[PDB]
């Protein structure tokens, strides 16, 4: 990650516009629809009889604040991602061992949740300055893999 | 290829789109091009910037394929066989962008009507591309 | 599936191997397992370390498939249909390792006879896996 | 990359055992056999009528010292890869724009060239300490992409 306080203050200010209070739970419930084959790791959620059983799950709501939360932690300290993502990566590498070909997706899904609930802000400069930012997380949770 | 309700979600999304498909198809281009990170050195040859009737002329080609595809989706691999010949037997383009234009439709239509909030639509335009992506690079048995 | 000389290079490499195929198949496992980076938490359930007749018992399963495959290679998708059911409908293993066991054969046989130095053999065991990898995860039309 | 002078001195000492004087040219000529579809970037070599035309090309011989050379540069200064790979990545990103799904291969091919010409040294500890090492290059030439 590496942007100027001007282009970063926008993708960073969108945090308020985003109700992380739950928007983090809808981001995962969607990643499953566009990619439900990941039923190997989400096997813990148990409740998964039908796509609707996911949004009805109580953990997905609280678990959403954890996923979208780790992201807000970076914007709150981009001084070093691998520094804080040292546990998530180690916990996601040896504990969950999530294939590295997945984060690149959760990044294209969340963005869609913003352009939809906030399309009046998907300005060109706000998007380009949105990939290289979270793009560091995709690798952060993969820097401990190799 | 395809057959289950996977289409009912596509024909549905195509119902709200209607005479507005060739439009969202153009906004899907400026979606990934705006970042113009790698393609910048590739120079697609059509001014990805505004003031380029060529960019809007390309979108209609994407929304026209999905329609011409929904028009058959049971024999489109032959009609869309040319696209695979232009992207595979010409331009040597790198399909690696398919992952970009694929999500672009979801981020570009967002400014209007993206998935629709159906536990399946999000996968409709994302997976239905499986039949459009396979015909775009048919291995030709 | 497959048909061109792509096989002549496989049957050839299988000719020098001979009664030594089930052997190189076991060394292909300790090849990627030695690093045991991710699988470490997966615990395959067969002691990847030596003193485990289970590790050498698995190699023979890989060299036995290529043979049982060369034994038909024109109808193996049904005989190897079980493997796809054990790796897809069971164990939920992550084929992401296919990229490891695939090169392992080339790095493990190196200690003896890997490619053979033929501008095509290197692709024989690397591409011929295309028919072994497709039957290992047949989408079942 | 990050190994101990003991496990690193081995994968690092193998350099001498490797005749980079040409072994770097055979590493590419092979990457094409196992993956000849990359005929979009190697379109400059021109000479490519048949797989044998590649080993007969004079540039592949001198170009091999450049590829295997950039690698030796790291072992000669692992203090910072992105520091030296700043040009290769920028030159390979905007000038060549090589897809990020390729380096992971050139790393599995070269290793095969050693286990073959030097299988009596492919000891387990020498291999495990061979991936995380060059694994940094695969990302180095991709850190400027995102
Ligand atoms: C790449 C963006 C992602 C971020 C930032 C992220 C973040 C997190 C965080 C912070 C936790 C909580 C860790 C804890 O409980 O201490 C977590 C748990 C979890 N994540 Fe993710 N995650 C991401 C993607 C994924 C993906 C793609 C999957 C697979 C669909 C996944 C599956 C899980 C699972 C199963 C847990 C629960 C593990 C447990 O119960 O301990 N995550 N994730
Ligand atoms: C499933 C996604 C895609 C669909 C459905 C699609 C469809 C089409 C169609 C219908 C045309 C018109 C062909 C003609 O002129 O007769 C076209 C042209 C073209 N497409 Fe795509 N396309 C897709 C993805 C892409 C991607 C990812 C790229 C690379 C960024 C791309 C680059 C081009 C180019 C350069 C042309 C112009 C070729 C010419 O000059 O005739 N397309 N596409
Ligand atoms: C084309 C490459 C591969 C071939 C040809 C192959 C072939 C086989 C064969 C023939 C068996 C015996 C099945 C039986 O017990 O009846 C087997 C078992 C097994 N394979 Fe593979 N395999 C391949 C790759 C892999 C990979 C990448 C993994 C994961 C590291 C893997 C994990 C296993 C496991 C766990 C078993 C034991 C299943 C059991 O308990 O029955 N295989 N494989
Ligand atoms: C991932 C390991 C690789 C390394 C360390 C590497 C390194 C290099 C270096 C140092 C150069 C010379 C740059 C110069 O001329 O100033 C070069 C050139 C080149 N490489 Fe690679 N390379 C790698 C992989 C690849 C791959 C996989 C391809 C595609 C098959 C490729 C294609 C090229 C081409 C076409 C050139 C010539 C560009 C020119 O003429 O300026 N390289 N590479």
């Amino acid at each position: 990650v590496h942007l100027t306080p001007e282009e970063k203050s926008a993708v960073t200010a969108l945090w308020g516009k985003v109700n992380v209070d739950e928007v983090g739970g809808e981001a995962l419930g969607r990643l499953l629809v566009v990619y439900p084959w990941t039923q190997r790791f989400f096997e813990s959620f148990g409740d998964l009889s039908t796509p609707d059983a996911v949004m009805g799950n109580p953990k997905v709501k609280a678990h959403g604040k954890k996923v979208l939360g780790a992201f807000s932690d970076g914007l709150a300290h981009l001084d070093n991602l691998k520094g804080t993502f040292a546990t998530l990566s180690e916990l996601h590498c040896d504990k969950l061992h999530v294939d590295p070909e997945n984060f690149r997706l959760l990044g294209n899904v969340l963005v869609c949740v913003l352009a939809h609930h906030f399309g009046k802000e998907f300005t060109p400069p706000v998007q380009a300055a949105y990939q290289k930012v979270v793009a560091g997380v995709a690798n952060a949770l993969a820097h401990k893999y190799h | 290829v395809l057959s289950p309700a996977d289409k009912t979600n596509v024909k549905a999304a195509w119902g709200k789109v209607g005479a507005h498909a060739g439009e969202y198809g153009a906004e899907a281009l400026e979606r990934m091009f705006l970042s113009f990170p790698t393609t910048k050195t590739y120079f697609p040859h059509f001014d990805l910037s505004h003031g380029s009737a060529q960019v809007k002329g390309h979108g209609k080609k994407v929304a026209d394929a999905l329609t011409n595809a929904v028009a058959h989706v049971d024999d489109m691999p032959n009609a869309l066989s040319a696209l695979s010949d232009l992207h595979a037997h010409k331009l040597r383009v790198d399909p690696v962008n398919f992952k970009l234009l694929s999500h672009c439709l979801l981020v570009t239509l967002a400014a209007h009507l993206p998935a629709e909030f159906t536990p399946a639509v999000h996968a409709s335009l994302d997976k239905f591309l499986a039949s459009v992506s396979t015909v775009l690079t048919s291995k030709y048995r």
